[PDB]
């Protein structure tokens, strides 16, 4: 099948980004990269039995 | 907690300990020295430095980065050490994550310059977005669960005793002794020098010996007298005479044997000789007349307690002597804590000594790093002074 | 979970061992040995499209792992996507209802390396749960998968002799001392290139076939006869003399020096000796016979604590006038190889050179056949912290 | 007034950092115990995979007489 619909039909949900964050006490005078929660608005197949050892 | 990940870097006098905040053990424990190889090449790391010093190449020179004060003094190679941390060990940009670094307890003068150096090191060189300075005897004290504590960090540079009352460091009573691990590196290598046929520029050879077999002698052959050594021979014979009389031998003459690895030779030292090196931490007059007993650890216990009483003294005395924290890599030798127990109970017999120590061997070497680790995971940034780039920009103005 | 839905990926510098589903009677050899390589088409506008084959000779061959290190974190994860979808298509081709039985909930176990970065491991956590959409993920180290393939001894030492590198890892308390993990850049090719020095008139193919010959052993009968004949990859008979007994000594001496410098910095004396008594030497290189016994004997030669043979012999002459031995205080008094698991039939058949894969089958029978989610991130834990939840499921 | 707020915020900063470290002290004890148990729990599955595959070897050795006849 198509490589994306093999994934979506399988394994049955948020997204995450590695982003700068400025924390609150208001806002601290720095930032830092961390894993911030994404908000609402935020190819090929090898044929098997080719690498099968025999 | 906070959605964060901090960088924890501890620059001790002998070991540069670095790791992350989301882990409990450090990413690396590299030495606080480097081989300058001569073009100049600054070899950092543990295995890269022991292999380069085992080559015994000319032009190689082990140069330290942190002096006996606990302060960094070679800031450019410490930057290159910190570049070796962030890239080769931490594998992260220094601008991505916050930083937490360690400072020794001082009397108050040399902090602002080293803060300005740490301003020049975190911002001007690494572009760390925020770095937090914690005090290493304070960070050790809080990580054991104390806001008021009596911390003694016996490192390689010496003994660093620090009285702490209620979160603030009593700075005028902070005394830093000279006799510690690198001094024990000197004394052990001196007495075994007829037994090993041996007896800066050759500090490539000197630090290599101190990191391979002199560190092996202090970890295995060294025993500290838990009394004074003259008091210990008096105490051990009087108990053995009771053991002989109640039923119907000298414990010094127990031949503790050291297999010297560069020569394949037994180094037979009896237990008094193992007691002899550790005596100089508490009686440094046993090597030279220039060292008072106050310069040793024993009378420096009472001197740091009595100066903290003038921070009403006798409550400060009972505050410290019931909150004794023992830490350091040199304190891992057997009998270190009981000698501090004896030398302080003979100087304060009225007060009962309750001394605490991280009994884990690895965790007491990195207790300054583990002290900064707990401060790196605080769930409020108002719990510690987090030096933003603005905090250097307000220091730049006049 | 269902044990047929269990997926284990062991990616290396050269190859990648893949097995989807446990045999449930005995644990078997990994059948799929895919080379760790992806094909990067430089798509116009700058985008990348990652392929299994050379897409019209516009793709470049990107091997995302060399010497165990991830060098391309997006190309590795898309090569993980390349392998995973190839399992998803084959299970959709073989079973055709696998999306409700074999693919409806897939527990993924990616065997990780010590040299993989924290940002690299977190992008893998970001990739598996968003693009791969896989509901669970174990990021098991290659060091801890090796000691969980053995009898799960509490203190061990891992010597991962690869093709171009050797990873020397101490293990105490089922954990990794990251401040003592070192890796020399000397692997299976160091055995080959030392035979290039001993056999200059040969090529790389005859020496690698000599390294893959059955007559290549290390001394610590082949030993009695001087010359022996092996076969080439093309079937040509080639004679060799005593060079089949050498070529391994430089790698053996360099490992034992790096092992001895690693475990001497363990200040806890009780923890270090059980590491010294549980030496584990693994890798695709380590299929050479006699390599582990001489590497053990070199540790007996360089790091075994004993009274010196000159000092014992003088004292034995002094007793000739019963010998009590000199008692030292240093830790490596006994140096032993760890006992290997001799109860898997298929792993005894195909060798234990890839034994890191076998402990993953035990960990996936430990964690994926038990309801405890303490060592894998769920969909809930990814919706809580994301890749920040990766450092709550580590060993 | 202003003096009551400073002493209480100092006591709150003292007690909370003591409490949060004691939380992370217990987090240090909790994570190491799981590493000890699941390592030995992996050792238990080793003995589980041992006894299942050892009786398979013992049964086929007795069934060699059926192959022998």
């Amino acid at each position: 099948m198509d490589p994306q619909t093999l994934i979506t039909k399988a394994n049955k949900k948020e997204s995450w980004r590695y982003d700068w964050y400025q924390p609150s006490k208001e806002k601290y005078p720095f930032r830092y990269k961390t894993w911030l929660r994404n908000q609402e608005d935020e190819e090929d197949i090898l044929d098997l039995k080719e690498f099968d050892r025999r | 907690t906070l959605n964060r990940k901090c960088v924890v870097i501890h620059n001790g006098s002998h070991r540069t300990v670095a790791g992350f905040s989301n882990v409990e053990l450090p990413q690396c424990i590299i030495p606080s020295s480097y081989i300058k190889r001569t073009e100049a090449e600054f070899i950092f790391g543990t295995y890269n430095m022991i292999d380069a010093a085992a080559e015994k190449r000319n032009g190689d020179e082990v140069y330290t980065l942190v002096d006996s004060q606990g302060l960094p003094y070679n800031w450019d190679a410490l930057e290159m050490q910190w570049r070796y941390l962030y890239d080769t060990q931490l594998k992260v940009s220094p601008e991505e994550l916050p930083l937490v670094i360690t400072m020794p307890a001082t009397n108050g003068k040399p902090d602002m310059a080293i803060l300005e150096r740490y301003y020049e090191l975190a911002f001007d060189k690494l572009n760390v977005p925020v770095f937090q300075i914690v005090i290493e005897p304070l960070a050790i004290a809080l990580s054991m669960g104390k806001s008021s504590a009596f911390v003694i960090d016996i490192g390689a540079s010496g003994c660093n005793v620090t009285p702490i009352i209620d979160g603030i460091v009593v700075k005028n009573a902070v005394v830093r002794s000279k006799f510690g691990g690198d001094f024990l590196d000197f004394q052990v290598h001196e007495r075994l020098a007829p037994l090993i046929k041996e007896e800066q520029k050759r500090s490539t050879d000197v630090w290599y010996e101190a990191s391979t077999w002199i560190q092996q002698f202090k970890s295995t052959m060294l025993q500290v007298s838990e009394k004074d050594l003259f008091e210990l021979e008096r105490y051990y014979k009087e108990q053995a005479d009771i053991y002989a009389k109640q039923q119907e031998n000298n414990p010094l003459v127990q031949k503790k044997n050291f297999l010297f690895k560069p020569l394949n030779k037994t180094l037979t030292l009896d237990l008094k000789e193992c007691y002899q090196f550790a005596e100089y931490l508490f009686k440094p007059q046993l090597i030279s007349d220039k060292f008072s007993p106050e310069d040793g650890l024993g009378p420096l216990m009472a001197k740091s307690v009595k100066k903290a009483g003038a921070s009403s003294p006798e409550q400060v005395y009972s505050l410290l002597l019931t909150n004794v924290i023992i830490t350091g890599s040199t304190s891992l030798i057997e009998g270190m804590e009981q000698r501090i127990i004896k030398e302080l109970s003979i100087r304060f017999p009225q007060y009962k000594l309750t001394t605490f120590a991280n009994q884990v061997m690895m965790d007491r070497k990195i207790q300054g790093w583990l002290g900064a680790l707990t401060m790196a995971n605080l769930p409020s940034w108002s719990l510690g002074k987090w030096y933003s780039k603005e905090d250097y920009e307000t220091l730049k103005r006049d | 979970f269902r044990q047929d839905s269990i997926l284990i990926i062991y990616p290396r510098s050269q190859t990648t061992l893949v097995q989807f589903g446990l045999n449930e009677e005995t644990f078997t050899v990994p059948e799929l040995e895919i080379p760790t390589q992806i094909y990067r088409t430089t798509r116009q506008d700058g985008s990348y499209t990652y392929h299994s084959t050379n897409k019209d000779n516009k793709a470049e061959l990107i091997k995302p792992i060399q010497n165990g290190e991830i060098i391309d974190i997006s190309a590795f994860t898309q090569f993980l996507r390349l392998i995973f979808v190839s399992i998803l298509s084959d299970r959709a081709n073989k079973n055709q209802d696998a999306f409700e039985a074999e693919l409806s909930n897939i527990p993924l176990l990616l065997i990780t390396h010590h040299s993989w970065s924290q940002s690299d491991l977190e992008i893998i956590t970001q990739y598996v749960f968003e693009s791969l959409e896989i509901n669970n993920l174990i990021q098991l180290p290659a060091s801890l998968a090796a000691t969980y393939s053995m009898i799960s001894l509490q203190n061990c030492c891992i010597i991962d002799v690869g093709t171009h590198h050797t990873d020397i890892i101490p293990i105490v308390d089922y954990a990794q001392l990251d401040h003592l993990v070192s890796s020399i850049p000397m692997g299976g090719q160091s055995i080959n290139d030392s035979l290039k020095k001993l056999l200059p008139q040969w090529d790389d193919d005859q020496i690698e076939s000599l390294k893959k010959s059955p007559i290549f052993e290390v001394l610590s009968k082949n030993s009695d006869l001087e010359f022996n004949t092996f076969w080439d990859e093309k079937g040509n008979e080639i004679k060799v003399g005593k060079q089949r007994f050498q070529g391994c000594n430089n790698l053996i001496k360099n490992i034992s020096n790096r092992v001895g410098l690693t475990l001497d910095n363990i200040d806890d004396i009780n923890k270090a000796k059980a590491v010294w008594e549980n030496i584990i030497i693994v890798g695709g290189t380590t299929s050479i016979s006699g390599f582990k016994e001489a590497l053990l004997g070199q540790l007996l030669k360089d790091h075994l604590i004993i009274e010196p043979e000159e000092e014992k012999s003088k004292r034995e002459e002094e007793a000739k006038s019963f010998v009590p031995t000199i008692e030292y205080v240093q830790c490596p008094t006994v140096i032993k190889l760890a006992k290997y698991p001799d109860y898997f039939p298929e792993w005894k058949k195909s060798g234990y050179s890839e034994i890191i894969f076998l402990g993953a089958q035990i960990v996936s029978k430990q964690i994926f056949t038990h309801p405890k989610d303490t060592f894998y991130i769920t969909r809930e834990k990814y919706n809580m912290k994301g890749p920040a939840a990766l450092w709550d499921v580590q060993f | 007034e202003k003096r009551k707020k400073e002493r209480n915020l100092h006591l709150q900063k003292i007690n909370s950092i003591i409490d949060f470290i004691k939380e992370r002290q217990s987090e240090q004890w909790s994570r190491q115990e799981r590493c000890f148990q699941f390592g030995r729990l992996g050792a238990s599955l080793h003995n589980q995979m041992e006894k299942d595959e050892q009786k398979r070897i013992e049964r086929t050795a007795k069934q060699r007489l059926a192959a022998l006849k």
